[PDB]
């Protein structure tokens, strides 16, 4: 059961990493 | 004065080629004479064991620290 | 004076000179295992 | 004689440890 | 806009929701102080207080109840063991419902100092801006502590109108709520006198109201005003960190070390109680003289208390526990039930064998039987082969000596070992390690969970007080460097630094 | 294997509750940049 | 200037070589007095009474082996002082008890709140922000938790890391031995800050210096720049879209990026301090209870973390007798763990 | 804005902010206290460091009783 | 007593939003493992 | 594991290309630190009170978010002036050539290890005049390898040396 | 007085006479005489 | 008294994902009509 705890939390993690690389705030000039 | 400067000036070396020396030398009499091990209580290479000190020597006491180090350093 | 490359030359000399000393008493005498 | 006072308080023990050192390469057992 | 690290630093001019604030932190740090000491209440087993003591349930904040005065419960028991027939108000329960009762009042006082926050008390006559007098709020806040330390000093701890505090005796075995007389001179400063605490509580209190009197009435001068920003409260922030990481540590070092204001009975035994054999000496001693006066072992050593014989055991040490082994220290070793006895062991001969204790740095040390002199006689080899330190081949027995286990002398090498291995632990006894379903892995007493937060919290403080007296000294350049900066950090540009009148 | 059972509360309760945190911060503000607007 | 306190200020805060300031009241002689003291222990002292070992260039360690060993653990946690009851006055004894580990250390932790200070002056008389000596907040907490917290959670002063190379190694191999240090999840967020500030100034390094612009023709580029320039001499936009497509992710702001430089060392530093400030209670993740009990009840459950359990025991078994020659530990050749052959 | 009897009451211990001794004041005393202070401090560390052995001052868990 | 001249926005940028969560999910994928022991 | 089995075996610690690996990490993290703290420093104002610093440096912009000159003489005034790295760009390569160079001394010491060209073994290095062994701390870290040895693999060896 | 206490008092009385006063007396000279212009 | 285990991050969890919702729900609006003003 800790297996699902484990899995959830690191599957979580990879799920942060894939939304912070491809729907990160788009870099722009200012003016 | 900037450091090249002063390194590179006659008098520097005047100076350096004197005293540097005088105390690189002092240093070796310093230990030759055998005084570091006695300012410092280091045993020398004939010292670290004696009769009935064929073990190492630990202080044990906190208070008495003194007075055992001198019945183990008695030699 | 005197040109700093010949006293860094002669400077670096010494320098080196002393740590080979320390390395020839890291193979001979006190501090080496024979 | 503050550059003086840093400078060799720095350098006279550097130069006297070094020669003690030099000395005690050669104490030899 | 104001990111997330930022936000309470609303509140920074605004005095009177700065008190709101302040309220809101007192009414919570109130319910959880009502709130543990119900939620241990709830879980405390009162029935046994020589073999099952606060400190082995992982009663946290009882222990600062009972420390100065609160021994008692409405249920009908005492922390000293004895059953009380009327408690009054002030027991477990009624300080914890008078916490959560306060910290009700803090929330609605809070409420009301956030709504109502333009008061005219927190506003400069000279300028109408808001602003706090801090060095005459600081005088006053003086004189209210002074008034306070004095009032425990000579009224709480010394009895007069108040229960005392707890004393023990050296060894923890008789120890109680009584008042303690002020100990004026250099007794006073012995960390383990109790009555240095009263001596201390009285005369500084007196000298805190005459600091009081002082800052109401001095004003700061000029010179330290602008040194130190005091118009600037983020300096009493930094100044308040710094004395609250200060005295963090000192609280630290007196729970890790001990002294009168820790006793053992209330947070278990010190490390050091252990490392130099202080029950195991004292236990000594006692069955000396009774052999001294004509009794034998078993008589000897029937007279040794069970609280004394459990000190003297590594499990009650605070230094044998681990950062994730949660929980009381029942749940560890178990729920200690009695005492089997001194194990003496007599080797084949006859001579006394002596089991080297374990120390608390190992996890897992070795059994080995030292001699009287200590050249090891016996042990239990890890290699069986060629072995020479055999208890098979010079052959022990265990005679126990007082304790349930009494008057039994087992001398077959199986049950020898097996109490070998016990005697490396200290003392001997029995465990119920089914009712917490304890698991075998010793725990940390509060003692030393005690030490372990407020070390850590001590250095975290020290880098909050370095950031906040940062951040006081450093204002006028928090939004970043302008260009004046380029001038005078120029090198030979000025004699002095910083001072610009120099060249 | 003995694991404990408030440790599952613990882990899950402190990552949920920064977890929620975080994402209304986020959420208010981005509300605020778009009623701003 | 008139007042007597002016002028000892306007000199102190004098523009010449060595910045001196207040805080060079406190900095210039401790600091002095602990690394001549280094020196003087590493070079002369011995200890032979109280570690049971040679530590000194005189007794003929070299600079591996030579160290300012820890005091004698009968000592306690005495502050050593040369005039205390220990020594009384005598340098000899006092050199022999290792009280020159105390001297040593209790004038490094005035030296770095010197050194920190003099952070702090000259900061505020340039006229920047104070983010170094907050930055310098890390060391001391390493120090401060490592060598002076640590051994006054433990029995004495004997168990602080003797100041050396190879003491330093033991140091090392004795926590984990002790402790199971590794395994704590403390220390572990510490190498995380370590090994991820030395990976940002590398690749911080690398990217400045491979998006520089060209403001020269020489091939050596290192002279194409101006100090007192206005104007950036990398591009930001270049390196922000290498990361970006070669990594996903990059910084674009400058300012955040040196913050998270500075961020990520001191937060493992403070972190691992506070692993440190655990193991001087023995408050140790040495052990997880579940895999200990299914060994137990399971002779073939095997994980890693076994056996590095085992190999603890091997090293506290074999370690403790030199180690703690105070002890006495008499551990025969019956007892000791082993495995076969070697 | 909002007058009240404890505002008022307590109006006059809120009146002086920013007032400032001219010149450098107590600092004399303050630092001759900080002194004395210090001394104190390191008095009671060196007893229960037992650096500094008192007289009737036994600083064990013995002396308890 | 009215609106209070100390009101302030807050902010919590995406980046800043992915930089928590990443945190949070990381310290809870660490003590994890120390928790349920 | 593969940690203390390797020092067991190896003695990685008193290896010198470990040590400048040990020198690598922990230089690049002080350099990590203390270039981030001299940058943000420094910060040119361009930012309001209520307004995080990072906010006033704009993406693409070409003017520098920070006064190099500022950091340059506060670091200079700390240390020594001629310490100060007054060129950045020979400052940054500095940041990327000290860890950089590092870590290939320590994987390069790995690698020779592999084939078994150990760290210094200065046991018994030291002998009083008789010739008995005076340890030093080479011995009692050697204390702590042997055990590591003796536990790692307990089932593996048959035979006393660990050649393989 | 213990021997103790008269070692701790001696300590004071060198400390006062051997780093304090030496160096406060010594900056007081320098500061006085090596005098920053138009302060 | 034996009551399941799993119930306690049922009930908790279930009382605690809602409520968080509805929170951010609030802030965000609140927000944003600060925002427009
Ligand atoms: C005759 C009257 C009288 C008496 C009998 C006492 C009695 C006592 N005072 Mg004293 N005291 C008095 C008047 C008196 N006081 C007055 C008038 C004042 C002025 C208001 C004080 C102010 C005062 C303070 C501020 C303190 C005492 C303390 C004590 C206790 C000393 C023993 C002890 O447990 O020390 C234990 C504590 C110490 C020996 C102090 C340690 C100090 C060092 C320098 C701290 C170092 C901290 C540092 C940050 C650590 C860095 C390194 C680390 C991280 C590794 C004792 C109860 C101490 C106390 O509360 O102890 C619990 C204490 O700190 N008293
Ligand atoms: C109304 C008064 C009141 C009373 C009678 C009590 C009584 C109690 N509280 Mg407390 N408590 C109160 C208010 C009160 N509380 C409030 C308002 C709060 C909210 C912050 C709390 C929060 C609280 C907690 C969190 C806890 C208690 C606990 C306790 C118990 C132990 C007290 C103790 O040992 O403190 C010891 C206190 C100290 C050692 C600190 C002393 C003061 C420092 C050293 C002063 C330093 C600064 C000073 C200005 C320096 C200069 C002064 C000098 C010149 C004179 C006891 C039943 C404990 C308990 O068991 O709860 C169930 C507990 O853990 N209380
Ligand atoms: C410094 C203050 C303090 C101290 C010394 C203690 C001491 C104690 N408490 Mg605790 N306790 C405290 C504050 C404190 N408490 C507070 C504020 C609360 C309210 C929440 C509680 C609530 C509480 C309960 C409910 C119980 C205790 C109990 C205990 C005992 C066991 C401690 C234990 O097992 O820790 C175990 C600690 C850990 C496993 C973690 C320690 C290491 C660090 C701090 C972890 C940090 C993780 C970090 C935040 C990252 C998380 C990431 C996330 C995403 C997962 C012990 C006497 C037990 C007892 O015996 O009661 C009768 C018990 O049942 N305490
Ligand atoms: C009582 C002491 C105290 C007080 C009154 C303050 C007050 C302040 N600090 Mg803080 N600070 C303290 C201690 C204190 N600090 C300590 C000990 C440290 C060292 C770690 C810091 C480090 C620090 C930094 C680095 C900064 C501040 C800042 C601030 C300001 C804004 C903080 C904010 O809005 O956080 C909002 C916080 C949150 C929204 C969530 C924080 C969640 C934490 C990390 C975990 C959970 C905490 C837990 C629930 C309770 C802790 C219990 C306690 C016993 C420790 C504010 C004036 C900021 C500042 O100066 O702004 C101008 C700032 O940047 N502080
Ligand atoms: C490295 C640590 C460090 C650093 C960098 C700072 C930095 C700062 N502190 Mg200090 N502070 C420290 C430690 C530190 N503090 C400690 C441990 C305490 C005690 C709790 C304080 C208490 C404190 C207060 C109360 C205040 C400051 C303030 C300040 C600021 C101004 C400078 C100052 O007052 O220096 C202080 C000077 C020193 C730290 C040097 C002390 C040197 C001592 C006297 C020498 C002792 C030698 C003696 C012989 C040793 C005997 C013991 C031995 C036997 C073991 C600045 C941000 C002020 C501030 O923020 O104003 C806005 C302020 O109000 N600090
Ligand atoms: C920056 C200056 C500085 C600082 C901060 C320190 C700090 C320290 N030194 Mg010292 N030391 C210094 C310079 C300094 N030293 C210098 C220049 C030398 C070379 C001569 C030494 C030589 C030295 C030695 C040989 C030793 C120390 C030691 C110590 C420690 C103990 C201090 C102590 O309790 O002394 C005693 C207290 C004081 C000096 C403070 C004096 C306070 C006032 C001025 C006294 C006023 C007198 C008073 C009115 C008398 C009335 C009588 C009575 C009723 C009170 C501490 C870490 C000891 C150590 O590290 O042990 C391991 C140690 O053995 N130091
Ligand atoms: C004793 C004692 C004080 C020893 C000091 C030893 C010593 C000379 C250290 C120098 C270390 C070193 C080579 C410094 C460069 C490291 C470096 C990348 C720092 C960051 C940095 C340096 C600058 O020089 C400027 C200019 C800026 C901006 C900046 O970040
Ligand atoms: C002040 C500035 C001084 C410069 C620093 C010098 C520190 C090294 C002293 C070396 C010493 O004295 O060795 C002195 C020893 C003396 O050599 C020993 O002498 C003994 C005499 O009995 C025996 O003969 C030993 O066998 C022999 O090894 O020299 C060495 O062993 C040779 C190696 C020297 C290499 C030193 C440079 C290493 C750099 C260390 C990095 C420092 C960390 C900086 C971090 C920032
Ligand atoms: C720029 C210029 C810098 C100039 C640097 C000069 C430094 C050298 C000064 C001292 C050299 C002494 C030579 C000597 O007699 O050998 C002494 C020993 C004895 O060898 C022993 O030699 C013995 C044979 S024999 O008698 O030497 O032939 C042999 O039996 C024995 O096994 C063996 O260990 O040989 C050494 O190991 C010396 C190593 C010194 C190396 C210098 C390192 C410089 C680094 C910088
Ligand atoms: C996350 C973390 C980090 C570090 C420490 C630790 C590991 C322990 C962990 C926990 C930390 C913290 C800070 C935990 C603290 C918990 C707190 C403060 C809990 C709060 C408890 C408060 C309670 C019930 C208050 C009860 C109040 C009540 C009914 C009030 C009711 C009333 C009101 C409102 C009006 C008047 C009448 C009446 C009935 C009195
Ligand atoms: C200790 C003590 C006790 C009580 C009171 C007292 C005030 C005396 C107090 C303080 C004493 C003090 C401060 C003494 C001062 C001693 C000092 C500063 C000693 C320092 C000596 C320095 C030494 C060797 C330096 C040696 C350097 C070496 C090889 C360098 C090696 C190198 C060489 C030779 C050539 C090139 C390569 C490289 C690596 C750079
Ligand atoms: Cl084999
Ligand atoms: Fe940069």
């Amino acid at each position: 059961m800790e297996t699902l705890v484990y899995v959830f939390l690191l599957a979580g993690t990879l799920g942060v990493i894939f939304f912070a690389v491809f729907f990160r705030d788009p870099p722009r000039i200012a003016k | 004065r900037p450091f090249s400067d002063i390194i590179t000036s006659i008098r520097y070396w005047i100076i350096h080629s004197i005293t540097i020396p005088a105390l690189y030398v002092a240093g070796w009499l310093f230990v030759s004479t055998g005084l570091a091990y006695d300012i410092f209580g280091t045993p020398r290479p004939n010292e670290y064991f004696t009769q009935d000190r064929q073990q190492v020597p630990l202080v044990n006491d906190r208070f008495s620290a003194k007075q055992e180090l001198e019945d183990l350093t008695k030699g | 004076r005197i040109p700093l490359w010949l006293i860094a030359t002669v400077g670096g000399t010494l320098a080196l000179t002393v740590v080979g000393i320390f390395f020839y008493g890291s193979y001979s005498g006190v501090g080496s295992s024979l | 004689t503050f550059r003086w006072l840093a400078i060799h308080g720095l350098a006279v023990p550097t130069v006297f440890f070094l020669g003690a050192i030099t000395s005690m390469q050669f104490i030899q057992r | 806009g104001l990111p997330w690290y930022r936000v309470h630093t609303v509140v920074l001019n605004d005095p009177g929701r700065l008190i709101a604030v302040h309220l809101m932190h007192t009414a919570l740090v109130a319910g959880w102080a009502g709130s543990m000491a119900l939620y241990e209440l709830a879980v405390f087993d009162p029935s046994d207080p020589v073999l099952n003591p606060m400190w082995r349930q992982g009663m946290f904040v009882m222990p600062f109840m009972a420390r100065i005065g609160v021994t008692d419960s409405w249920g009908g028991w005492s922390v000293t063991g004895e059953s009380v027939a009327n408690p009054g108000f002030w027991s477990f329960e009624g300080v914890a419902l008078a916490h959560i009762g306060l910290s009700g009042l803090l929330f609605l006082a809070a409420v009301w100092h956030w709504v109502y926050w333009d008061l005219e008390l927190f506003r400069d006559p000279r300028t109408g801006n808001p602003a706090l007098d801090l060095p005459k709020i600081f005088g006053i806040h003086l004189l209210l502590s002074g008034v306070l330390c004095f009032g425990f000093g000579a009224f709480h701890v010394t009895g007069a109108w108040g229960p005392g505090i707890w004393v023990s005796d050296a060894y923890g075995i008789t120890g109680k709520v009584q008042p303690v007389a002020p100990a004026w001179g250099a007794e006073g400063f012995n960390p383990f006198n109790p009555s240095g605490v009263a001596s201390h509580h009285i005369a500084a209190g007196i000298l805190g109201f005459l600091a009081g009197i002082f800052h109401i009435a001095v004003r700061p001068p000029q010179r330290l005003y602008r040194a130190l920003r005091m118009g600037n409260i983020e300096t009493v922030l930094s100044s308040s960190i710094a004395a609250v990481f200060w005295s963090a540590f000192i609280t630290t070092g007196t729970m890790w070390y001990g002294s009168a204001t820790t006793p053992i009975e209330l947070f278990g035994p010190t490390r050091y109680q252990w490392d130099s054999g202080y029950f195991q000496q004292e236990i000594e001693r006692r069955v000396e003289n009774s052999l001294n006066e004509g009794l034998n072992l078993s008589e000897a050593w029937s007279r040794i208390p069970d609280k004394l014989a459990f000190y003297d055991y590594i499990g009650n040490n605070p230094a044998k526990g681990g950062l994730f082994r949660a929980g009381p220290m029942n749940k560890g070793d178990g729920i200690a039930e009695a005492w089997l006895g001194h194990p003496i062991f007599q080797d084949k001969e006859g001579k006394e064998l002596t089991v080297r204790r374990m120390p608390a740095f190992f996890e897992t040390f070795p059994v080995i039987l030292v001699d009287k002199d200590g050249i090891i006689r016996a042990d239990i080899p890890f290699r069986r082969a060629e072995s020479k330190y055999s208890i098979e081949q010079v052959g022990v027995t265990v005679s126990f000596y007082g304790g349930k286990l009494n008057g039994q002398v087992f001398k077959d090498a199986p049950t020898v070992k097996k109490y070998a291995r016990k005697a490396q632990l200290g003392e001997v006894l029995e465990f119920d390690r089914t009712t917490l379903e304890s698991d075998g892995v010793f725990r940390s007493s509060p003692r030393g969970w005690y030490t372990f937060g407020h070390a850590n919290f001590a250095l975290l403080f020290f880098l909050g007080h370095l950031w906040h007296g940062s951040r006081t000294l450093f204002r006028d350049v928090f939004s970043g460097i302008g260009a004046e900066v380029t001038e005078q950090v120029e090198f030979g540009a000025f004699q002095k630094l910083g001072d610009r009148s120099t060249k | 294997m003995n694991v404990s059972v408030a440790a599952y509360l613990a882990v899950l309760l402190g990552t949920f509750v920064p977890v929620v945190f975080l994402v209304t911060l986020y959420i208010q503000s981005e509300s605020r940049k778009a009623g701003s607007s | 200037g008139r007042g007597w306190f002016d002028l000892i200020d306007d000199w102190l805060k004098r523009d010449r070589f060595v910045f001196v300031g207040w805080s060079g009241l406190l900095l210039f002689p401790t600091s002095y007095l602990s690394i001549g003291g280094w020196f003087t222990g590493t070079t002369f002292v011995t200890s032979w009474y109280t570690h049971g070992l040679a530590s000194s260039y005189l007794e003929g360690c070299n600079f591996f082996t030579a160290a300012v060993s820890t005091p004698a653990n009968s000592m306690g946690h005495s502050l050593l002082l040369l005039w205390g009851p220990e020594a009384q006055g005598d340098f000899t004894r006092w050199c022999q008890i290792g009280g020159l580990w105390a001297f040593c250390a209790l004038h490094g932790s005035f030296a770095l709140i010197g050194f920190c200070l003099r952070q702090f002056e000259i900061a505020r008389l340039v006229g920047i922000r104070p983010y170094n000596a907050i930055a310098f907040s890390g060391p001391i907490a390493i120090f401060v938790s490592v060598f002076l917290m640590y051994p006054l959670g433990q029995a004495s002063w004997f168990f602080a890391p003797s100041l050396g190379v190879a003491a330093i190694f033991r140091f090392l191999l004795f926590i984990q031995g002790f402790h199971n240090f590794t395994l704590n999840p403390f220390h572990m967020m510490g190498v995380a800050g370590i090994l991820g500030a030395a990976l940002l100034c590398a690749i911080h390094g690398a990217t400045v210096q491979n998006t520089i612009f060209e403001d020269g023709d020489a091939a050596n580029t290192f002279r194409a720049f101006t100090p007192t320039q206005a104007e950036e001499t990398y591009s930001m936009v270049t390196a922000n879209r290498f990361w970006s497509q070669i990594f996903g992710v990059a910084f674009s702001n400058k300012r955040w990026l040196h913050f998270f430089m500075l961020f990520v060392p001191l937060a493992g530093l403070w972190t691992s301090a506070i692993g440190i400030v655990g193991l001087a209670l023995n408050l140790r993740a040495y052990d997880f209870v579940s895999q200990e009990l299914r060994a137990a009840e399971d002779p073939e459950f095997e994980t890693f973390y076994t056996k590095n359990i085992l190999l603890n025991e091997g090293i506290r078994s074999w370690m403790a007798a030199q180690d703690q020659p105070h002890e006495n530990f008499i551990f025969p050749e019956e007892v000791l763990p082993r495995g076969n052959a070697l | 804005a909002l007058r009240t009897r404890l505002g008022e009451l307590l109006r006059p211990l809120n009146s002086e902010y920013g007032k400032v001794a001219p010149g450098w004041g107590t600092t004399p005393i303050m630092g001759f206290v900080m002194l004395l202070f210090f001394l104190f401090l390191l008095i009671i560390l060196q007893i229960y460091n037992s650096s500094l052995i008192i007289e009737n001052v036994d600083v064990d868990w013995a002396s308890l009783g | 007593s009215g609106p209070n001249p100390n009101k302030q926005p807050v902010e919590l940028n995406r980046t800043s939003l992915f930089w928590g969560l990443l945190l949070i999910f990381v310290l809870a994928v660490l003590f994890s493992s120390y928790f349920f022991n | 594991n593969f940690m203390l089995v390797f020092q067991a075996e190896h003695n990685i610690l008193m290896h010198p290309f470990h040590q400048l690996g040990v020198a690598g990490v922990f230089g690049g993290s002080l350099f990590s630190a203390m270039h981030g703290s001299l940058v943000t420093s420094s910060l040119i104002r361009e930012t309001t009170e209520n307004e995080s610093a990072n906010y006033g440096y704009k993406f693409g912009q070409e003017e520098e978010t920070y006064n190099i000159v500022a950091a340059h003489g506060y670091f200079g005034r700390l240390i020594f002036q001629y310490a100060s790295f007054n060129n950045s760009r020979a400052l940054h390569f500095f940041l990327g050539l000290w860890p950089v160079v590092g870590i290939w001394f320590t994987a390069l010491g790995v690698m020779t290890m592999a084939f078994n060209l150990n760290g210094f073994n200065f046991n018994q290095s030291v002998v009083d005049s008789q010739g008995r062994v005076i340890n030093t701390w080479a011995d009692i870290l050697n204390r702590a390898n042997l055990g590591m040895e003796v536990m790692h693999e307990r089932n593996a060896h048959n035979f006393p040396l660990d050649l393989a | 007085m213990t021997p103790s206490l008269s070692a701790f008092i001696n300590s004071l009385l060198l400390g006062l006479f051997v780093v304090v006063i030496p160096i406060g007396a010594a900056l007081f000279l320098v500061s006085q005489s090596d005098r920053v212009t138009r302060t």
